[PDB]
């Protein structure tokens, strides 16, 4: 991009998130996060990093939303809790009225070009929706569907996602929109999503079938301690066999490590994370 | 002038969901209420699980500080399981976690706090903002702030590469478990950690510590406000040997001008003004209970109200540096003299009033970052390439344990009780819980609520100092509520 090029507006709303999906994005190597913010998107609302605050920040988002009705991208980080009339997640206050996450998604959801559900919480419910929870934590696509909101959703899961999955999905979409316009472009994006709403360039390959320890798995050579890096990690709890992500190739944090080399995969991109991937440390 | 009541929701350039409401009378804050508006309930989600799962689940309390929760969790599990962490694993854990102190403090000063003092470029998310934002820096110093904000984006990313070298990835490390650390450091990966560390060291020494004092010297009024209770807590962190009795930050309490020992049995969590069932009020964490009551009258937060022997205390870099009183950095000593006319050798030489202040908390965080450099350098000398870092303990049927550490924002403990080989109770008492909590059952304010008293608001239409004070404490409301 350039400092003077076309950059679509983005609002980033946090529901029941941990801010890890924002932090992971800050770790993008290429393009750098500075280049993303100054050359790729216009991040108009984001509570962790924006200059203004409070009702003034909410009203800024609402002014941009009106100007770009149907055309802004809405990122959701975290699940949407529906119990107690939305009171388990209040995201702001304007005009002496509290705004729950439920309220915010009903307000902005219908008017976004697309909703990017970033992270497993937003995509699938994640840890806030897991056994023992009591907030009605709900995935974005289910919440929107239950409320009759037809805006396209793209899931970019992981706990957290790799920055390349987030930036790369944005770039996918912007390439498709540049070739086909907004509706045609979003239709091309939807065509490359799997049955769990995930872009196949990043989630179309299985961890285990591409794992460098697969020969040890097939030989039955299993590490008995985490620090044995020769054997397969299956007995230590590795969930690679059930996980669709490209971590084996892309690795993490500038390529310096990844979960299977260091310890085990916990299946963090999968719709049943965490409960269907637990216990983490046995098969 | 009379009263104006100002509500700020969301407070931005913090982590998580916070509303602040202040009463201003005659140009000063005279009352305050902080509300943590989002709840997840990790303490109930954890019940029934294999205890080893906790050291993954708990990290998702916060994406900024997951290594802190990882550390407290594995320490609690180590104790409950009777796991004897090998010496080299203790050091490896310190290298994983210490690297995120560098990341978090740099993130906080530049990417969260600096816009309080620095005008960013004329594009979102740096505009729009308050028309009278009280941005006092010369064109040159403002540009230095912007340039360093941009450089710091790379530096904080490098810090996460350091975490991931032995931690697997970041956010959310895989490399700390009950029994130690999952990956033995190799000679080659220690070279890689050290090469990155050198770059972070140079930025901290040459850019970050100097800019905090230099900006502070243009906002000297900000050392005169934000004192609150002038009361602090440290529970200890970064063990320096295998005895459990020696740590980089040693424990202590400071209140009403007096140093006192830290006794964790004196912690109680009150809920009168929190959205939890009234019958759970006043419990020590070993008997803690988490029963949400989002409709309870009079309550205003999902943060419980922790009190230490009845005292409302703050936590974080100021707290740790005040309790431990280390020597100041060379550049801090020099800039205190040159820019402030202050002769100081150790941290307490700033004096209680200036240390416990809005700007004093930014200074403490920069000084602590410099202090952490020497600790990491020491661990890079002490670590032994190739030496095993983990034991593999069996899960006990019945046990309890508590892990105590210091997250970048302050004191953190996790308590676990195991029954039938599963989590029976898990209770978390975190850093921003100590700072950003509401009133207790007696009506005594939380630490930040009290630190807001006296904050100047000369322009109710541009009340910038309210959130400036809050940001000095580096709030993380995901941690505060969990
Ligand atoms: S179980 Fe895990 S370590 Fe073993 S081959 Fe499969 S993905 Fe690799
Ligand atoms: S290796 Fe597994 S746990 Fe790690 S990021 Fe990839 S999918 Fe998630
Ligand atoms: N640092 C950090 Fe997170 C908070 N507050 C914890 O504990
Ligand atoms: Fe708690
Ligand atoms: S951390
Ligand atoms: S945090």
């Amino acid at each position: 991009g350039t400092l003077t090029g076309e950059r679509p507006p983005v609002f980033w709303l946090q529901g029941q998130g941990c801010t890890g999906c924002s932090v992971t994005l800050l770790n993008s190597v290429h393009p750098s996060i500075a280049d993303v913010l100054l050359k790729v998107i216009s991040l108009e609302f984001h509570p962790t990093v924006m200059a203004w605050e409070g009702e003034h920040a909410i009203e800024h988002m609402r002014k941009v939303a009106e100007k770009f009705k149907g055309k802004f991208f809405l990122v959701i980080e975290g699940s949407v809790p529906v119990e107690a009339d939305g009171k388990y997640c209040i995201i702001g206050e304007a005009n002496h009225h509290e705004i729950s996450m439920v309220d915010a998604l009903k307000e902005f959801g219908p008017n976004a070009a697309a909703v990017l559900a970033v992270g497993t919480c937003a995509a699938y419910g994640g840890i806030p929706a897991a056994e023992g929870s009591e907030t009605g934590a709900t995935a974005v696509s289910k919440f929107l569907g239950d409320n009759g909101i037809k805006t396209p959703v793209v899931n970019i899961p992981g706990c957290p996602p790799h920055p390349d999955w987030i930036v790369g999905t944005v770039v996918l979409a912007l390439d498709a929109i540049k070739k086909n316009g907004l509706e045609g472009g979003l239709a091309e994006v939807v065509k490359v999503l799997d049955s769990d709403g995930r872009p196949t360039p990043f989630f179309g390959r299985n961890i285990h079938e591409n794992c460098p320890y697969l020969d040890k798995y097939d030989e039955g050579v299993m590490s008995a301690t985490f620090t044995d890096k020769v054997g397969c990690r299956y007995d230590l709890g590795c969930k690679g066999p059930m996980t669709m992500a490209d971590c084996f190739e892309r690795k993490w944090n500038g390529g310096v490590n990844w979960c299977v080399q260091n310890a085990v995969c916990i299946g963090c991109v999968e719709p049943d994370f965490p409960d269907g991937k637990s216990p983490f440390y046995q098969a | 002038t009379g009263r104006t009541t100002i509500a700020i929701d969301p407070v931005t350039r913090i982590e998580g969901h916070l509303k602040a409401e202040v009463v201003v009378e005659n140009g000063k804050v005279v009352d305050a209420r902080l509300s943590g508006g989002m709840y997840r309930g990790f303490e109930t989600i954890l019940r029934g699980r294999d205890p080893r799962d906790a050291s993954q689940i708990v990290q998702r309390i916060c994406g900024v500080c997951p290594t802190a929760h990882s550390t407290a969790s594995v320490l609690a599990l180590d104790e409950a399981f009777g796991a004897k962490v090998p010496n080299n694993g203790r050091i490896t854990r310190n290298l994983i976690f210490g690297a995120n102190y560098l990341q978090s403090h740099i993130l906080h000063f530049y990417h969260l706090s600096a816009q309080d003092f620095v005008q960013g470029p004329d594009t979102a998310p740096f505009v729009p903002r308050f028309p009278k934002s009280d941005l006092r820096l010369s064109k040159e110093l403002n540009k230095a702030g912007v340039d360093q904000y941009i450089e710091a984006l790379e530096v904080r990313r490098i810090c996460h590469e350091m975490v991931a070298l032995f931690g697997g990835r970041m956010p959310h490390v895989q490399g700390q478990v009950v029994g130690g650390a999952t990956e033995i450091p190799t000679k080659e990966k220690l070279v890689e950690y050290a090469a990155r560390f050198k770059k972070v060291r140079d930025f901290v020494e040459q850019k970050y510590v100097p800019v905090v004092y230099t900006i502070g010297s243009k906002y000297k009024d900000m050392f005169k406000v934000g004192q609150g209770f002038k009361a602090a807590l440290c529970v200890g962190a970064f063990p320096l040997d295998n005895s459990g009795k020696k740590h980089l930050f040693m424990p202590g309490v400071y209140a009403k001008g007096k140093d006192m020992p830290f006794d964790p049995s004196k912690i109680k969590e009150y809920v009168k003004y929190s959205w939890f069932a009234e019958e759970t009020t006043g419990l020590n964490y070993k008997e803690g209970k988490t029963i949400p009551a989002p409709d309870k009258a009079g309550a205003y937060s999902f943060v419980k109200a922790p009190r230490y022997d009845g005292l409302s205390l703050e936590v974080g870099p100021l707290a740790r540096m005040w309790v431990n009183n280390p020597e100041l950095s060379p550049v801090g000593k020099k800039l205190l003299k040159d820019l402030f006319g202050i002769s100081a050798k150790k941290f307490r030489d700033l004096g209680e009033e200036a240390a416990f202040s809005l700007m004093g908390r930014h200074v403490a965080r920069a000084e602590e970052t410099y202090y952490m450099l020497g600790a990491i350098e020491g661990w890079l000398k002490e670590i032994k390439a190739g030496e095993d870092t983990v034991v593999m303990p069996a899960v006990p049927a019945s046990a309890e344990g508590t892990g105590f550490t210091e997250a970048p924002r302050g004191s953190l403990l996790h308590y676990v009780k195991v029954k039938d080989s599963k989590i029976d109770n898990y209770q978390i008492v975190s850093a921003s819980l100590w700072n950003c909590n509401p009133r207790d059952d007696m009506g005594q304010r939380g630490a930040v609520e009290e630190a807001l008293i006296g904050i100047p608001v000369d322009d109710i239409q541009n009340p910038v100092n309210v959130a400036r004070l809050i940001r000095a404490f580096d709030p993380c409301l995901g941690c505060a509520v969990h």
